[PDB]
């Protein structure tokens, strides 16, 4: 049995360290880490034995007594957001994947310009949406299960072309009393 | 490719007493290869109800098997053990001797 | 005091019947506890001892899995050797594997084993230090070179010094009321006269476990070795063992011979002398 | 080289049959079927080497079964399915299943959703909202927004298309959908997306922007008694044209 | 328990 945190948060550009706990590791068992992105299958990430190992994607720190192990993403990208499974097994042994550790990599907004904008249906002007965008990563967007107020959580967009990233949340309602310039409050 | 010939012992599990149930054994040992025919006899006739241990072997790679049946010895019934193998040109029969 | 666990694998090609026969068994000391037979219905590892039955289904699953892997590795091995020894596909050949481990009374590691045989001869085996291989001939030199590059020694070692031992300790505790028992031999002597001249004294040891025993004849308290017959220790059928030793003797000199019996269940060794 | 599986999504009624397919890496002789219940990791269902079952101790034989009769492509099959079988069915291959420890290569999954009744299945409604002139003068950027609505289930895939080509730069779709009615138990979902482009680009009236939502729904051999339109697999889009002012 | 390590000859 491996045991690992259920979730882990992080900002892009930092070093990330997930801890695996495997006290009853068998003496020939290897320590192995799969990474699963959303809606993909798990893929092999890093494997270690009894001596520390680092490839071109991560580092595995393995103590001498091998009761625990530590995976070390050196400098995380938003693209590294995924579940990280930690297995201690060997040879003909089943993979026992467990719960994993859901890593989340939040972005590091270089020039925040927080603003709310209103967009009109490209068809029935009546229908319209509110866009809160350009806010920093410390700005946190509350949900709203109160009446017909619908608010998405922040989603980062990257315009690589111009090396620009932007946090953005969307709110909409069918009510006529729907206001734009407040609705994220 | 090394062949070895079966060694055969034929004996009871418990001290034999006439008219009292016991187990007739026949332990074959030190043979190679594993293909072996074994048959406990009663008055020179195959006994049906004969079970046998799982194939294991010794430190020299030679096989050993116990064949056994339930039986009640008398003072007139003769049991034996007939084993065949590639190393024996004909079946080797070995009478049960209760002092052995 | 001393204890072992050992697994024994035999696989024999049945050219024409295709699927090779594969039989695996497992022992603790001299008591068999698991078996697998490629020809059986169950196609799982089966129990051959009460105490191991208490093991849960995660166990049985995991052993059935492993044993199938064993069966597979051997089916392949059969062919590999066939080619290494440049033999043809018309003959039945035999491959045998044995591994296991040994511990003192402290229940600590003493020795481990991993060894292969092909057609009743040695093939390859792991030396006592479990750091290097002994290749019986030229053919098995090829397996050596491979398993060296593939760091097999290091891994198997860790199994034998580590895993293997822990499971024995467990099996021992779980089967304490059987495996850890010392059944001292029941001993008698018999007298049968071949002639007016010679006569046979037969010294018996029955219902003993474990099977490790020693019977020696001593003339006037000196090891008499010469006019002697000693049958192979044999299994009784009910988990105990049997042995006897014989001396043919000049009649009138019967009380000049003594049978000496050493077995772990006896506080002191036994001395037996024909009583009319 | 990747493992391939078909299909990606499957909606099925309680008590019905379903079948997943996998093609392992060419040569890999051991294949695996795993089941990934949502929020867990994959657990093994069954393991083949060449055409034979090495491990099936944990497979529910009452309903699950599998095949690899030529030792290459495989087919897992549930029949009759139960509600709790709603999972991703993953497939994997290995070179062999013996040795030091063999690295497994996984396919991308088949998402299976088993429903009590197929009457709660609804296609997506798609609107695209055009950039705010506020954003344009403040930033010289222009963020379209796309909204999928009333869709059940989440078997949906939203893509952005500029002038007939799919685009990914400047796009970000909600990693999750939103229960339109969080209260209710089989609620329909909604989903938003954003395409951000330069002002000068959005000002060109020649540029066509399209938001496309593919929905995996019912098929031929599903029954539709409801008077509403049969919620079949379909692609539902919405568009907006660039505007000089 | 059997071993998990199996290597071909």
């Amino acid at each position: 049995k491996t045991t690992q945190p259920i979730s882990m948060d992080s900002y892009e550009g930092q070093e990330v360290n997930i801890t695996c706990s495997h006290n009853h590791i068998a003496a020939n068992d290897f320590i192995t880490w799969y990474q699963q992105f959303p809606s993909q299958g798990p893929r092999f990430f890093i494997q270690g034995y009894k001596t520390n190992v680092s490839n071109e994607v991560a580092s595995l720190f393995i103590p001498a007594d091998r009761k625990s192990s530590t995976l070390s993403l050196p400098r995380v990208s938003l693209s590294d957001t995924a579940v990280y499974y930690c297995l201690a097994w060997g040879g003909t042994d089943m993979l026992i994947f467990g719960t994993g550790t859901r890593l989340q990599v939040f972005p590091n907004i270089q020039n925040p310009d927080p603003a709310v904008y209103q967009l009109r249906d490209s068809k029935s002007s009546d229908k319209s949406v509110c866009l809160f965008t350009d806010f920093d990563s410390q700005t946190n967007v509350s949900q709203s299960k109160d009446s017909d107020v619908y608010i998405t959580d922040k989603c980062v967009l990257d315009m690589r072309s111009m090396d620009f990233k932007s946090n953005s949340a969307v709110a909409w309602s069918n009510k006529s009393d729907f206001a734009c310039a407040n609705a994220f409050n | 490719m090394i062949q070895r010939t079966p060694k055969i012992q034929v004996y009871s599990r418990h001290p034999a007493e006439n008219g009292k149930s016991n187990f007739l054994n026949c332990y074959v040992s030190g043979f190679h290869p594993s293909d072996i025919e074994v048959d406990l006899l009663k008055n020179g006739e195959r006994i049906e109800k004969v079970e046998h241990s799982d194939l294991s072997f010794s430190k020299d790679w030679s096989f050993y098997l116990l064949y056994y049946t339930e039986f009640t010895p008398t003072e007139k019934d003769e049991y034996a053990c007939r084993v065949n193998h590639v190393t024996l040109s004909q079946p080797k029969i070995v009478k049960w001797d209760r002092d052995m | 005091g001393s204890h072992s666990m050992r697994y024994f694998f035999t696989s024999v090609s049945r050219p024409g019947r295709g699927e090779p026969r594969f039989i695996a068994v497992g022992y603790v000391d001299d008591t068999q506890f698991v078996r697998f037979d490629s020809d059986a219905a169950s196609q799982r590892m089966e129990p051959r001892a009460p105490w191991i039955e208490q093991e849960g289904p995660e166990y049985w699953d995991g052993e059935t899995r492993k044993v199938k892997a064993h069966s597979q590795t051997h089916r392949v091995d059969l062919g590999t050797l066939r080619g290494y020894y440049n033999q043809s596909e018309a003959g039945s050949h035999t491959v045998q594997r044995m591994y296991g481990c040994d511990v003192g009374s402290d229940w600590r590691f003493l020795r481990g084993y991993h060894q292969y045989a092909y057609d009743g001869k040695d093939y390859i085996a792991l030396k006592e230090d479990l750091r290097s291989w002994t290749a019986a001939d030229m053919a098995a030199q090829t397996t050596k070179h491979k398993w060296e590059a593939a760091h097999v020694a290091e891994q198997l070692r860790a199994y034998l010094e580590g895993t293997c031992v822990e499971w024995l300790r467990r099996y021992l505790e779980n089967g304490k009321e059987t495996l850890q028992r010392t059944d001292a031999p029941k001993t008698h002597m018999t007298h049968h006269a071949v002639s007016d001249h010679e006569a046979t004294l037969r010294c018996w040891a029955l219902s003993f476990y474990p099977a490790e025993i020693t019977l020696t004849w001593q003339r006037d308290g000196e090891d008499q070795t010469q006019d002697t017959e000693l049958v192979e220790t044999r299994p009784a059928g009910d988990g105990t063992f049997q042995k006897w030793a014989a001396v043919v003797v000049p009649s009138g000199q019967e009380q000049r011979y003594t049978c000496h019996v050493q077995h772990e269940g006896l506080p002191k060794p036994l001395t037996l002398r024909w009583e009319p | 080289a990747g493992v391939a599986q078909s299909p990606r999504y499957k909606i099925i009624e309680k008590r019905q049959s379903v079948a997943f397919w996998c093609n392992p890496i060419s040569g890999h002789g051991t294949l695996y079927w795993y089941q990934q219940i949502l929020g867990q990791g994959p657990k093994l269902l069954i393991q083949f080497h060449n055409n034979g079952v090495v491990d099936d101790s944990q497979l529910p034989k009452d309903r699950f079964s599998a095949e690899r009769l030529k030792g290459v492509d495989s087919t897992l099959k549930i029949q009759p399915a139960k509600l709790e079988d709603s999972a991703v069915y993953l497939c994997a291959s290995s070179l062999d299943w013996v040795g030091d420890g063999e690295r497994q290569y996984f396919g991308p999954g088949t998402r299976l959703l088993v429903l009590e009744d197929l009457k709660n299945v609804f296609p997506p409604e798609v609107a695209v909202f055009e950039p705010s002139e506020a954003e344009i003068s403040h930033t010289q950027k222009a963020t379209l927004v796309c909204l999928a609505t009333g869709f059940y289930p989440d078997h949906v895939e939203l893509s952005w298309w500029v002038n007939g080509k799919e685009v990914h730069s400047g796009v970000c779709t909600d990693p999750q959908p939103l229960k339109e009615q969080p209260a209710l138990n089989d609620s329909r979902y909604a989903l938003s997306s954003r395409l951000r482009v330069s002002a000068t680009f959005w000002q060109d009236p020649r540029n066509h922007f399209r938001c496309q939502v593919q929905f995996y729904g019912l098929s031929e051999n599903d029954e539709w008694t409801q008077d509403r339109a049969k919620p079949v697999t379909q692609i539902v889009s919405a568009e907006a044209w660039g505007r000089a002012d | 328990s059997l071993s998990n390590r199996l290597y071909y000859l």
